[PDB]
C-alpha cells in the first residue's frame, strides 16, 4: 500500500510508476528538438538555453557525436544524458571490433533501448530520465531516425519531435507531410533541409531564434557533425531573405 | 551493487500472487492479438497500434519469427516481448539446436519460453513479465501446433484464441466460426474478420501484421543444393498481400 | 502517501531525485569557493573559516592537485571531495598510462562527471555532498568547469559555490562584462582574493584565511602550483584595499 | 546471496525468530524419554487428523544416526529431515578420523552448535526443532539422554518431553521418575513412558510408538500388540483401585 | 538500501507458523483437484483441469500427469510453471541414481530430494516457496506400490488414497467412506472418476476435463508399465461407470 | 523529525544531515575527556581514564602506532583499535617499502579517507571515536584532531570528550605560554596537566588514572602510567 | 630459463658463553669471481637483545631479516610491550622459513 | 525495518544495548582475583528436577593457564571458547609459550564486533551480536593473577572482582565492601559462595553451584561436587557465629 | 605389486589378500588385513599406491555405511560395483588421481547368489568367475581355467585358491607372506583364520 511506486513493479493497474515519472523527467531542461530526413541526410535541431551569463556556451551542448556515422540528441538531465552518451560511444566501437563494419543507427537503437527494459524489470537500476534520437545516414536504408524512452521502447520516424512542446512541433510536421504527399524533404543539398527545419521549428514555437539559441547537428553520407555557431548564423540569414 | 536478493512476487494471505495477477491487468490494456490453427497451417495477426502518425509502423514488428517453423505474437508491454524473443531465439540455439542439429519442436521452445518467464516470477530482484505470447509452429512428429504463454509462466495449447484488449469479444467470435475441418486460406479469412471489430481506426495492410505457420517455402531458402533443406514454414505476409485479401472481404 | 525523498535513486512524481537535492543543501551550507578562468590559465580560491586561534595557519590545506596540472576545490563535505580527488587521481592515472598524454580537462571533467552520476543511479549509495570547481590546461588553451551532486558540469568562465556563491556570481559576472578580450593570470590572482573577501560578508561572524592557487602556460608553464609568499600577501594587500 | 539478518535483538533482549521457533515445537507432535540402568525408551505421538495413510513408507518419528544412537523430534517435519542428515554425515565423518563411532554427548554437541549456529547466521531462520537424542557411548553400558532447542542449548535429562502438552507430561515424570533407583528393568522402563503419553495421547491403538536402544547398538521398534499390551494393563491398573 | 521492500519471506509468525508456506497452500486450495489410489495390483492418477474453454486443444495437452521416470508419476496441483522447473530437476535426480547405482531410483529417496528442496525455500534463500503440491505413483522392489503427497512446507507423507488442490476436505470424506484394502485397480478408476464427480465445480464431468493415469504390472509381462490415457480412453473409461 | 531520516548513513535530511553521522560524534561527547598540545619541539597527549567501578581498571586511552607516532581515544574503544591498527600498518607500509617515517599530516589523511566511505555506503555505520594524534617527523612537531565525519585538523592544541570545553578555552587563552616550551619535556606536560583540569568538575585526578604521552625532537613515542606519573598530580 | 637464486659468499659464526654470546661475519659480499662490496653488514640487531645474520642468498637474507624485525614490532604491539623470549623468537624463526617450505629462502640462519 | 549496527541519537548501538540486556536474564557468575589465585563460580539454575545438573557446564578450560566464565545467551558461548582455545595454542605454537591473559581476552573481543549486514573496510560476517557476558581468569609471568570481563560490545575491563547476570547489581554492591588486596584464596572461595546464595532464586547446595579457580601451581582446576559442599558446610558454620 | 585374488563358487565368494607391506628393501608388517567391509554382505579387497589404497577404501567404506543407515537398507554388489566404479572413473582425469584396484565380493540376498567384481584404477569394472589383480593374474587365470568348475562347495574353494598361493610362492619373486582369506556367503562375512599351515 506505498512502495509500489518507488520501485519498478507492476501496480494494482499494471503500471510502473518509475518509468512514468522518468518521462517526466525528461522535461525537466525545458527544451525542445526535431528531426527531419532529406534527399540523403539527417538534420537534428535543438534548442540552446543559456541562462547563466558565467558559462562557457561552447559546452553547453545535447547532442554527441556517438560514431564516425551516428549523432544522438537528449531530452532531459545532463548526467543522465552524458551517461548515455559514453554507454552508446562504448557500445558503437564493440560492434565495430566484433562484427567488422560499422554499427547501423537502428541496432544502437535497440541495443540502447533494450538497456534500458533491463532498468525497467530490475529493482536495483533505475531507470534513466532520458529520450535519445538516434540519427544518420545508413548505408543500407538511407537517412534514419530511431528514438528510445525510458520504458524501452523505439522506433523509426519519418520525423519526429521532444519536448515540453512536442504535441505542437510533431502536428505542424504531420500537415507538411499531407500537402507535400512524401515522406523526406526533397533538397539536395543539406543547407535548405537545415533551413526547413529552423523555418518549421519557429513557425510552431512562436518565437524567434539568433545564432545562441539553437544547435544543429547533420547527418551525411559517412559523416555526422554539429554546426558552429557561425554555420546557423549563416543559415539565419538565408532564411530571413525568404520571408 | 545489487542487494535485490530477495523475491519481489510473494504470496498474499489469500494466496494469490500479487505481481502476476498486475502483470495480467497489464496485458489486458495491450491491443487485442489472436492465433487460428488450421488443419494445413496456423496464422497469428495483430493490429499495428500506430503510437504517432510520423513514425514507421514497418520497423516496428510486433510479429517474429524465432526458428524457421516456429513465429511469436503478443500483448500487453512491446519492451517486454522484444528481449524475450532475443532471449527465445537464442535459448533454440544453445539449449537445442549446438546440441541435436536441429531446430526445437513448438512444445519444447515453448517450455523454455514458459521458463524463462517463471525465473522472473520467482528470482531475487524482479518483475514478471508485462506479455502474453502466441506461438505458433510446426515440427516433423507433431504437426501444426498454437500455444498461449502468461506472465506466470504457463502454457496451454488453443485451437483458436485471441489476448488482450477485446479477447472477450475475439474468443466468442472464433468459437461460432471454428471447427476442425478448417483450410489455411480459410484460417487466415476469419482472422482478419475477427480483427476488425478490434479496430476503430484504419484498416489496411499498413496497420495489420499477419503472419503464417504453412508449408516449406524453397524460394525464401536463400540457396539450393541440399535435398533436405525446403525452407522455412514461417512467412509474413506483405502489405500488398494482405490488401489483396480485404478487396474480398 | 509520497516518501520519495528516503531512497537514493528513487524519481518523485514531478521527475526529480530528492535525495540529491537535499546533498545540494549540504553545499550551500559549506564554505565559499570560486574559480576565475583567464587568457592562459585558471585560478582557485576559498575560504577558510578559523574557529579557533588554535588552527596552525597556511596548513589545513583544501585545493588539491590532480595529476600535476589540474586543481581542484570544493564546497561541502570535505571529506567527500577528497574521495572523489581520490578518484580523480586514479582516473587520471589510468589515462597517462595507456596514453601517454597527461589527461585532457574535457576528459578529465567526464570522468568525474560519470563517477558522481554513478552515484544517483542505486539507493545502496549516497550522492556527493559536494559541489567541485577545477580546471587546467591542456594541449589547446585553458578550461575550467564546475561538478553539481547531481553529476552535471558545465564549462566556465568564471565559477562559485558555497555559502557566499550568490556575492561571488555577481561579482564574475562583471568582469566577464567588463573584460571580454580576457583578464590576465597575474591581475586572476588579486580579483580572486577580492572575490572571497567579498563573499565573506555572509559568513562573517568568524575570521577565515585565504587560499589562492593557479595554473598558468606563461606564468606557472602549465602546472598547478599554489600561490604563496610575495603575490599571496600583495594579492590580501589588493583585496584589503578595495574592502575599505 | 540473501544474508538479511532475521534472527536479531529486540528492546527487552528477546531473538523474537528463536523465540517463535519453539512455538513451533510446542505445536509438534509430543515426544519423550526415559533412562533405565541399562537402557533407554523413546516415545512419540501420532496424530489422527486423517486415517487414510501408509505407515509402512511414512517416515517414523525415531530416527537413526549411527547403530548405537538414536535422534527423536518435535516441531516442523521437514526441518527435522536437514538436522538427521547433518547428523548422519557427521557420524561417518567421525569413524573416519578418530577410528572410533560418536559418543552421545558429542553427536549432540554437534546439532546443538548447527542450530545455534542458524541463530546468528544472515539469511536463515532457526530450525522450529527440539531434539531427544539417546543411545550408549562405544563399549559403554551407561545410558545417555539429551535434548537440544532451537536456541542452540543442549542438557542431558534422567527424564524428559517435548512438544505439544509436554507441559502435562513433565509434570507426570517430575513426581513418578525416582532419582535414587530408576526403572531396572527394560519390561518396566517402558511401562513409564506409555503411561505417560496416556495422559496427552487418548487411547491409541496407533498414536503411540516406542523404540527401546540398549549397549552395544541393540536398538528395536515395538509393534503394536508388543504396546498394545502395555494400554490393556495400564488402564486395567486404575480400575483395582 | 533494499531493507524497506523485502518480504522476508522465510520467517516465523508469532505463532510459529510459516508465513508465505501458510498463503502457498491456500493457493493451491483453488487449484484443479487431483486423487491418487493405491490398489492391491496397481495405482490411480486422476485430475480436473479446472476452468476450460471449447477452443483448448486436449490431445497435445497434458498440464496435470507428468512422468519422472520409467516407474514414477506425478499429479500436480497449483502453478503449472512452479512445477515444471520441481518436474524437471527430480527427472534428472532420477538419471543420477541410474547412472551412479545401475539401478532404477527407489521412490521415497526420490520424494525426500524433491520435499528437500522444496524445505530450502522454506529456511533460507530470501525466494517465495513453490506454489505446488505433488501426488506421487510408482513402484520399486522394495515396498512395491508407493503413494506419496509431498507440499511447499517440504513435508512428505504416505497414503492409500488422497487428493490435493480443490475441495480435498469433501474429496477425503468421499474416499475414506469407500476405500478397502483389497482393491482392484478397476474399482480404484471407479472411486477416482466418483469422487471427482461429487466435488466438481462444475456442471457436469466430461472426458475434456480430465487426465488420467494407471502405474500396473502387467498382466502378462511380469513387469511395470505406465500408461497416460488419450483423450478418447478416458471418454471410454467414463460410459463405463455410466456418466457419458 | 528526524524519524525517518536517521535510518541509516546513506541518507541525507531535508536540511542536508547526516544524522547516523551526528549520532557517532554524539559518542564522543560521552566519553571520557583527553586533552592535546604542542610547541616546536615535543607533541604531549594526556587522557583522563574512566573506570566502570573501584574495582575495575581504567581502560587505557593512549595507544602506539609508530617510533615517532601515536593517538589518544574519546568514545568507543573497538573502534579505535580498528583506526589505529590501520594506521599502525600505513606507517608499517612507509617503513618497509620506502623506508620512510610516515608524516603525520598524512596519516591524518588516510584516516579521513578510512572513515568517509563508512559514511557513503549501505550496511555499514560510521566510527564511534574521536582521536588525537601526535607526532614529529620531518617538519617538526604535530597535533591533529580527527572526527568520524572524516574531518581532520593540525592545531597547536585541542580537547575531546566530556565537558572538554574548559580545557579548549584555557588552552585558546595559553596559546602563547606553551607554543614556546622548547626543549624541555616537564614543562609541556605540565601544561596538559593544567589543560585537563579545566574539565575535571566532578573528580581529583589520581596516580592509576592519569595517562601521559610524548614524542617530539629526540624523544620517541613512550605511554607513562602507575607511579611513574605521580609527579605531574 | 630464469633462475631466481644467487649465492653472495660470506661465512658467519655463533658462540655462547656463561653470560654472553657473539654473532660474527665476514663484511664481505660476493657474485661469482667479482667482489660487489667489501664492507656490506650481514649481522644486524633486531631489538629485545637479539642479533640475526641470515647467510646465502643475501636477497632472501634481507627479506627474512626483514621479516623478522617487523615480527618483533609486531610481538610488541599485540602484547603490551613484553620482551620476545629467545626460545620464542627461534619457533617464530622457523614459522617463517618454513612458510616458503615449497620455493624456500636460501640462507642457512643463525641468531 | 532499520539497520542491526545502527547508533541511537544517546550515540549507542541498539543491538549491543539489547543484547546487554539478554546477559541480564542469564544466571550469575562471579569472579574474585587475589594473590593466591582468580576464583570463578556459577549458579547452575536447572529448569527442571530431572536436569542433570553436572551437564551444565558453565565453566570451561581455555587453557592450563586460562578459565571462563558465561552468563546469558550460553549457546553464543561455543564457538567463543573455541576462538579463545585456538588463539591461545596457536600462540604457543608460533612462540613456545603461553599466551598473555590480556592478549587472550583482546583476541576474544575482536570477534565482538564481527556482525553486520554491508561491506566496507575488512570483511566480517554475522548477523547479530553475541547474547553472552564472559570472565576470563588466569595467571601469567608479566602481570600475575588477572580477571576480566568481557562484553558483547567489544571492550574488556580488568575487575578485582566482578559479577555477570542477574542479580549482578547486587552481586556488584557486596563484592565492593567485601574486597581488599591482601585476600586469601580460601576467603575468596567463601565468598563466591555467600554473594551466589543471597542473589539465587534458590537455595544454593553443591547441586546447583559450582566452584573453580586457578594457581600458578596446579593451573586451572573446576571443583567436583563433594569439594564444594564441604565449603558450604564450612560457610554454614561460619554465619552461624557472626 | 601386492596379491588380491578372488573366487566365487556355488555359494559364496572367497577373498585372497597377501599380508605383506614392503618399502625399499624391508618388510614392515606380515600380518596386514588389505580388505574393508562395506556392509554386513559386501567385501572390497584392495591394492595399489602406498597412501592411496587405504584412504580410497575407507572413502568407500564410509559412504556405503552412510546408505546404509538413511534408507536402513543394504545395495546390491551390482549397486555398490557400480559406485565405486564412477568413483575412480571420476578421479581418473583428476589433478592427481587414485592409483588403486579393487575387488568387490558380496552376496545378493535378494537375488540369493554370490557376486564377484574386478574394478582397475582406470575404472574398468567387470564381473567374473575368478579375478587377480597386479602380476598376480598372470599366474592364476590360466590355472583357473583349468581347475575352475562353476557348482563348487565354498570347500572345494579354498582348494582351489591354495593350488593359487602355492603356485605363487613357487614362481614369484616377492616374498609376499601369505595370504588373509575371508568368505562372504548368506551368513556374512568371515575370516578363515587357519590357512596358514591348512
Amino acid at each position: 500500500a506505498g512502495y509500489d511506486r518507488h520501485i519498478t513493479i507492476f501496480s494494482p493497474e499494471g503500471r510502473l510508476y518509475q518509468v512514468e515519472y522518468a518521462f517526466k523527467a525528461t522535461n525537466q531542461t525545458n527544451i525542445n528538438s526535431l528531426a527531419v530526413r532529406g534527399k540523403d541526410c539527417t538534420v537534428v535541431i535543438s534548442q540552446k538555453k543559456v541562462p547563466d551569463k558565467l558559462l562557457d556556451p561552447t559546452t553547453v551542448s545535447y547532442i554527441f557525436c556517438i560514431s564516425r556515422t551516428i549523432g544522438m540528441v537528449v531530452n532531459g538531465p545532463i548526467p543522465d544524458a552524458r551517461n548515455a552518451a559514453l554507454r552508446a560511444k562504448a557500445e558503437a566501437a564493440e560492434f565495430r571490433y566484433k562484427y567488422g563494419y560499422d554499427m547501423p543507427c537502428d541496432v544502437l537503437a535497440k541495443r540502447m533501448a533494450n538497456l534500458s527494459q533491463i532498468y525497467t524489470q530490475r529493482a536495483y537500476m533505475r531507470p534513466l530520465g532520458v529520450i535519445l534520437t538516434f540519427v544518420s545516414v545508413d548505408e543500407e536504408l538511407g537517412p534514419s531516425i530511431y528514438k528510445t524512452d525510458p520504458a524501452g521502447y523505439y522506433v523509426g520516424y519519418k520525423a519526429t519531435a521532444t519536448g515540453p512542446k512536442q504535441q505542437e512541433i510533431t502536428t505542424n510536421l504531420e500537415n507538411h507531410f499531407k500537402k507535400s504527399k512524401i515522406d523526406h524533404i526533397n533538397e539536395e543539398s543539406w543547407e535548405k533541409v537545415v533551413e526547413f527545419a529552423i523555418t518549421h521549428m519557429i513557425d510552431a514555437l512562436g518565437t524567434e531564434f539568433s545564432k545562441n539559441d539553437l544547435e544543429v547537428g547533420v547527418a551525411t553520407k559517412d559523416k555526422f557533425f554539429t554546426l558552429s555557431a557561425e554555420n546557423i548564423e549563416e543559415r539565419l540569414v538565408a532564411i530571413a531573405e525568404q520571408d | 551493487t545489487d542487494r535485490y536478493s530477495f523475491s519481489l512476487t510473494t504470496f498474499s494471505p489469500s494466496g494469490k500472487l500479487g505481481q502476476i495477477d498486475y502483470a495480467l491487468t497489464a496485458v489486458k490494456q495491450g491491443v487485442t492479438s489472436l492465433g487460428i490453427k488450421a488443419t494445413n497451417g496456423v496464422v497469428i495477426a495483430t493490429e499495428k497500434k500506430s503510437s504517432s502518425p510520423l513514425a514507421m509502423s514497418e520497423t516496428l514488428s510486433k510479429v517474429s519469427l524465432l526458428t524457421p517453423d516456429i513465429g511469436a505474437v503478443y500483448s500487453g508491454m512491446g519492451p517486454d516481448y522484444r528481449v524475450l524473443v532475443d532471449k527465445s531465439r537464442k535459448v533454440a540455439h544453445t539449449s537445442y539446436k549446438r546440441i541435436y542439429g536441429e531446430y526445437p519442436p513448438t512444445k519444447l521452445l515453448v517450455s523454455e519460453v514458459a521458463k524463462i518467464m517463471q525465473e522472473a516470477t520467482q528470482s531475487g530482484g524482479v518483475r514478471p513479465f508485462g506479455v502474453s505470447l502466441l506461438i505458433a509452429g510446426h515440427d516433423e512428429f507433431n504437426g501444426f501446433s498454437l500455444y498461449q504463454v502468461d506472465p506466470s509462466g504457463s502454457y496451454f495449447p488453443w485451437k483458436a484464441t485471441a489476448i488482450g484488449k477485446g479477447s472477450v469479444a475475439a474468443k466468442t467470435f472464433l468459437e461460432k466460426r471454428w471447427n476442425d475441418e478448417l483450410e489455411l486460406e480459410d484460417a487466415i479469412h476469419i482472422a482478419l474478420l475477427t480483427l476488425k471489430e478490434s479496430v476503430e481506426g484504419e484498416f489496411n495492410g499498413d496497420t495489420i501484421e499477419l503472419a503464417i505457420i504453412g508449408d516449406e517455402n524453397p524460394d525464401l531458402l536463400g540457396y539450393t543444393g541440399i535435398p533436405t533443406d525446403k525452407g522455412p514454414r514461417f512467412r509474413k505476409l506483405t502489405s500488398q498481400e494482405i490488401n489483396d485479401r480485404l478487396e474480398a472481404l | 502517501g509520497t516518501g520519495y525523498d528516503l531512497s537514493n535513486s528513487v524519481f518523485s512524481p514531478d521527475g526529480r531525485n530528492f535525495q540529491v537535492e537535499y546533498a545540494v543543501k549540504a553545499v550551500e551550507n559549506g564554505t565559499t569557493s570560486i574559480g576565475i578562468k583567464c587568457n592562459d590559465g585558471v585560478v582557485f580560491a576559498v575560504e577558510k573559516l578559523i574557529t579557533s586561534k588554535l588552527l596552525v595557519p597556511q596548513k589545513n590545506v583544501k585545493i588539491q592537485v590532480v595529476d600535476r596540472h589540474i586543481g581542484c576545490v570544493y564546497s561541502g563535505l570535505i571529506p567527500d571531495g577528497r574521495h572523489l580527488v581520490n578518484r580523480g587521481r586514479e582516473e587520471a592515472a589510468s589515462f597517462k598510462k595507456l596514453y601517454k598524454t597527461p589527461i585532457p580537462i574535457p576528459a578529465f571533467a567526464d570522468r568525474l562527471g560519470q563517477y558522481v552520476q554513478a552515484h544517483t543511479l542505486y539507493n545502496s549509495v549516497r550522492p556527493f555532498g559536494v559541489s567541485t570547481i577545477f580546471g587546467g590546461v591542456d594541449k589547446n588553451g585553458a578550461h575550467l568547469y564546475m561538478l553539481e551532486p547531481s553529476g552535471s558540469y558545465w564549462g566556465y568562465k568564471g565559477a562559485a559555490t558555497g555559502k557566499g556563491r550568490q556575492s561571488a556570481k555577481a561579482e564574475l559576472e562583471k568582469l566577464v562584462d567588463h573584460h571580454p578580450e580576457g583578464l590576465s593570470a597575474r591581475e586572476a590572482v588579486k580579483q580572486a582574493a577580492k572575490i572571497i573577501y567579498l563573499a565573506h560578508e555572509d559568513n562573517k561572524e568568524k575570521d577565515f584565511e585565504l587560499e589562492i592557487s593557479w595554473c598558468s602556460l606563461s606564468e606557472t608553464n602549465g602546472l598547478h602550483k599554489f600561490v604563496k609568499g610575495d603575490l599571496l600577501q600583495e594579492a590580501i594587500d589588493f583585496a584589503q584595499k578595495e574592502i575599505n | 546471496g540473501y544474508d538479511r539478518a532475521l534472527s536479531i535483538f529486540s528492546p527487552d533482549g528477546h531473538i523474537f525468530q528463536v523465540e517463535y521457533a519453539l512455538e513451533a515445537v510446542k505445536r509438534g507432535t509430543c515426544a519423550v524419554g526415559v533412562k533405565g540402568k541399562n537402557c533407554v525408551v523413546l516415545g512419540c505421538e501420532r496424530r489422527s487428523t486423517l486415517k487414510l495413510q501408509d505407515t509402512r513408507i511414512t517416515p517414523s518419528k525415531v530416527s537413526k544416526i549411527d547403530s548405537h544412537v538414536v535422534l527423536s523430534f518435535s516441531g516442523l517435519n521437514a526441518d527435522s529431515r536437514i538436522l538427521i542428515e547433518k547428523a548422519r554425515v557427521e557420524a561417518q565423518s567421525h569413524r573416519l578420523t578418530l577410528e572410533d563411532p560418536v559418543t552421545v554427548e558429542y553427536l549432540t554437541r554437534y546439532v546443538a552448535g548447527v542450530q545455534q549456529r542458524y541463530t546468528q547466521s544472515g539469511g536463515v531462520r532457526p530450525f522450529g526443532v527440539s531434539t531427544l537424542i539417546a543411545g550408549f557411548d562405544p563399549r559403554d553400558d551407561e545410558p545417555k539422554l539429551y535434548q537440544t532447542e532451537p536456541s542452540g542449548i543442549y542438557s542431558s535429562w534422567s527424564a524428559q518431553t517435548i512438544g505439544r502438552n509436554s507441559k502435562t507430561v513433565r509434570e507426570f515424570l517430575e513426581k513418578n521418575y525416582d532419582r535414587k533407583e530408576p526403572p531396572a528393568t527394560v519390561e518396566e522402563c517402558v511401562k513409564l513412558t506409555v503411561r505417560s503419553l496416556l495422559e496427552v495421547v487418548q487411547t491409541g491403538a496407533k498414536n503411540i510408538e516406542i523404540t527401546v536402544v540398549k549397549p552395544d547398538s541393540d536398538i528395536v521398534a515395538l509393534s503394536s500388540e508388543e504396546i498394545n499390551q502395555y494400554v490393556t494393563q495400564i488402564e486395567q491398573e486404575k480400575q483395582e483401585q | 538500501g533494499s531493507r524497506r521492500y523485502d518480504s522476508r519471506t522465510t520467517i516465523f509468525s508469532p505463532e510459529g507458523r510459516l508465513y508465505q508456506v501458510e498463503y502457498a497452500l491456500e493457493s493451491i486450495s483453488h487449484a484443479g483437484t487431483a486423487i491418487g489410489i493405491m490398489a492391491s495390483d496397481g495405482i490411480v492418477l486422476a485430475a480436473e483441469r479446472k476452468v476450460t474453454s471449447t477452443l483448448l486443444e486436449q490431445d497435445t495437452s497434458t498440464e496435470k500427469l507428468y512422468k519422472l521416470n520409467d516407474k514414477i508419476a506425478v499429479a500436480v496441483a497449483g502453478l503449472t510453471a512452479d512445477a515444471e522447473i520441481l518436474i524437471n530437476t527430480a527427472r534428472i535426480h532420477a538419471q543420477n541414481y541410474l547412472k551412479t547405482y545401475n539401478e532404477d531410483i527407489p521412490v521415497e529417496i526420490l520424494v525426500r530430494r524433491l520435499s528437500d528442496i522444496k524445505q530450502g525455500y522454506t529456511q533460507h534463500g530470501g525466494l517465495r516457496p513453490f506454489g505446488v503440491s505433488f501426488i506421487y505413483a510408482g513402484y520399486d522392489d522394495r515396498y512395491g506400490y508407493q503413494l506419496y503427497t509431498s507440499n511447499p512446507s517440504g513435508n512428505y507423507t504416505g497414503w492409500k488414497a488422497i487428493s490435493v488442490g480443490a475441495n480435498t476436505s469433501a474429496a477425503q470424506t468421499l474416499l475414506q467412506m469407500d476405500y478397502k484394502d483389497d482393491m482392484k485397480v478397476d474399482d480404484a478408476i471407479e472411486l477416482a472418476l466418483k469422487t471427482l464427480s461429487k466435488t466438481t465445480d462444475s456442471s457436469a464431468l466430461t472426458y475434456d476435463r480430465l487426465e488420467f493415469a494407471t502405474i500396473r504390472k502387467g498382466a502378462n509381462d511380469g513387469e511395470v508399465y505406465q500408461k497416460i490415457f488419450k483423450p478418447q480412453e478416458i471418454k471410454d473409461i467414463l460410459v463405463k461407470t455410466g456418466i457419458t | 523529525f528526524r524519524n525517518n531520516y536517521d535510518g541509516d548513513t546513506v541518507t541525507f535530511s531535508p536540511t542536508g544531515r547526516l544524522f547516523q553521522v551526528e549520532y557517532a560524534l554524539e559518542a564522543i561527547k560521552q566519553g571520557s575527556v583527553t586533552v592535546g598540545l604542542r610547541s616546536n619541539t615535543h607533541a604531549v597527549l594526556v587522557a583522563l581514564k574512566r573506570n566502570a567501578d573501584e574495582l575495575s581498571s581504567y581502560q587505557k586511552k593512549i595507544i602506539k602506532c609508530d617510533e615517532h607516532m601515536g593517538l589518544s581515544l574519546a568514545g568507543l574503544a573497538p573502534d579505535a583499535r580498528v583506526l589505529s591498527n590501520y594506521l599502525r600498518q600505513q606507517c608499517n607500509y612507509s617503513s618497509l617499502v620506502f623506508n620512510r617515517k610516515l608524516a603525520v599530516e598524512r596519516a591524518g589523511h588516510l584516516l579521513c579517507d578510512k572513515a568517509q566511505k563508512n559514511t557513503q555506503s549501505y550496511g555499514g555505520r560510521p566510527y564511534g571515536v574521536g582521536l588525537l594524534i601526535i607526532g614529529y617527523d620531518k617538519s617538526g612537531a604535530h597535533l591533529l584532531e580527527f572526527q568520524p565525519s572524516g574531518n581532520v585538523t593540525e592545531l597547536y592544541g585541542t580537547a575531546i570528550g566530556a565537558r572538554s570545553q574548559g580545557a579548549k578555552t584555557y588552552l585558546e587563552r595559553t596559546l602563547d605560554t606553551f607554543i614556546k616550551i622548547d626543549g624541555n619535556p616537564d614543562e609541556l606536560i605540565k601544561a596538559g596537566v593544567e589543560a585537563i583540569s579545566q574539565s575535571l568538575r566532578d573528580e581529583s585526578l589520581t596516580v592509576d588514572n592519569l595517562s601521559i604521552a610524548i614524542v617530539g625532537k629526540d624523544t620517541p613515542f613512550t605511554i607513562y602510567d602507575g607511579e611513574a606519573v605521580a609527579k605531574y598530580i | 630459463q630464469f633462475n631466481p637464486y644467487g649465492d653472495n659468499g660470506g661465512t658467519i659464526l655463533g658462540i655462547a658463553g656463561e653470560d654472553f654470546a657473539v654473532l660474527a661475519g665476514d663484511t664481505r659480499n660476493i657474485t661469482d669471481y667479482s667482489i660487489n662490496s667489501r664492507y656490506e653488514p650481514k649481522v644486524f640487531d633486531c631489538g629485545d637483545n637479539i642479533v640475526m645474520s641470515a647467510n646465502g642468498f643475501a636477497a632472501d637474507g634481507d627479506a627474512l631479516v626483514k621479516r623478522f624485525k617487523n615480527s618483533v614490532k609486531w610481538y610488541h604491539f599485540d602484547h603490551n610491550d613484553k620482551k620476545l623470549s629467545i626460545n620464542s623468537a627461534a619457533r617464530n624463526i622457523q614459522h617463517l622459513l618454513y612458510g616458503k617450505r615449497f620455493f624456500p629462502y636460501y640462507v642457512h640462519t643463525i641468531i | 525495518d532499520r539497520g542491526v549496527s545502527t547508533f541511537s541519537p544517546e550515540g549507542r548501538l541498539f543491538q549491543v544495548e539489547y543484547s546487554l540486556e539478554a546477559i541480564k536474564l542469564g544466571s550469575t557468575a562471579i569472579g574474585i582475583a587475589t594473590k593466591e589465585g582468580v576464583v570463578l563460580g556459577v549458579e547452575k539454575r536447572a529448569t527442571s528436577p530431572l536436569l542433570e545438573s553436572d551437564s551444565i557446564e558453565k565453566i570451561v578450560e581455555i587453557d592450563r593457564h586460562i578459565g571462563c566464565a558465561m552468563s546469558g545467551l550460553t549457546a553464543d558461548a561455543r564457538s567463543m571458547i573455541e576462538h579463545a582455545r585456538t588463539a591461545a595454542v596457536t600462540h604457543n605454537l608460533y612462540y613456545d609459550e603461553d599466551i598473555n591473559v590480556e592478549s587472550l581476552t583482546q583476541s576474544v573481543c575482536d570477534l565482538a564486533l564481527r556482525f553486520g549486514e554491508g561491506a566496507s573496510g575488512e570483511e566480517r560476517l554475522m548477523s547479530r551480536p553475541f547474547g553472552v557476558a564472559l570472565l576470563i581468569a588466569g595467571h601469567d609471568a608479566d602481570d600475575g593473577y588477572q580477571l576480566f570481563h568481557a562484553e558483547p560490545s567489544g571492550t574488556f575491563y580488568r575487575y578485582n572482582a566482578k559479577a555477570i547476570g542477574s542479580g549482578s547489581e547486587g552481586a556488584q554492591a557486596e563484592l565492593l565492601n567485601e574486597w581488599h588486596s591482601s585476600l586469601t584464596l580460601k576467603e575468596a572461595e567463601l565468598l563466591v559462595l555467600k554473594i551466589l546464595k543471597q542473589v539465587m532464586e534458590e537455595k544454593l547446595d553443591e547441586n546447583n553451584a559450582q566452584l573453580s579457580c586457578i594457581t600458578k601451581q596446579d593451573g586451572f582446576k573446576i571443583y567436583d561436587n563433594e569439594k564444594t559442599a564441604e565449603l558450604i558446610k564450612e560457610l554454614k558454620e561460619k554465619e552461624a557465629a557472626e | 605389486m601386492d596379491i588380491i585374488l578372488g573366487i566365487r563358487v556355488q555359494d559364496s565368494v572367497i577373498l585372497a589378500s597377501s599380508k605383506a607391506v614392503t618399502r625399499g628393501i624391508s618388510v614392515l608388517k606380515d600380518s596386514d588385513d588389505k580388505t574393508r567391509q562395506l556392509s554386513p554382505h559386501t567385501l572390497m579387497s584392495f591394492a595399489g599406491e602406498a597412501g592411496d589404497t587405504v584412504q580410497f577404501a575407507e572413502y568407500i567404506q564410509a559412504n556405503i555405511q552412510l546408505y546404509s543407515i538413511r534408507e536402513d537398507y543394504e545395495l546390491s554388489p551390482q549397486a555398490v560395483s557400480s559406485f565405486v566404479r564412477q568413483e575412480l572413473a571420476k578421479s581418473i582425469r583428476s589433478r592427481r588421481p587414485y592409483q588403486v584396484n579393487v575387488l568387490i565380493g558380496g552376496y545378493d540376498k535378494k537375488k540369493n547368489k554370490p557376486e564377484l567384481y574386478q574394478i582397475d584404477y582406470l575404472g574398468t569394472k567387470v564381473e567374473l568367475p575368478y579375478g587377480a589383480h597386479g602380476y598376480s593374474g598372470f599366474y592364476t587365470f590360466s590355472l583357473l581355467d583349468h581347475h575352475y568348475r562353476p557348482d563348487m562347495t565354498t570347500e572345494e574353494g579354498l582348494d582351489l585358491l591354495k593350488l593359487c598361493v602355492q603356485e605363487l610362492e613357487k614362481r614369484m619373486p616377492m616374498d609376499f607372506k601369505g595370504v588373509i582369506v575371508k568368505i562372504v556367503d548368506k551368513d556374512g562375512i568371515r575370516q578363515v583364520d587357519d590357512f596358514q599351515a591348512q
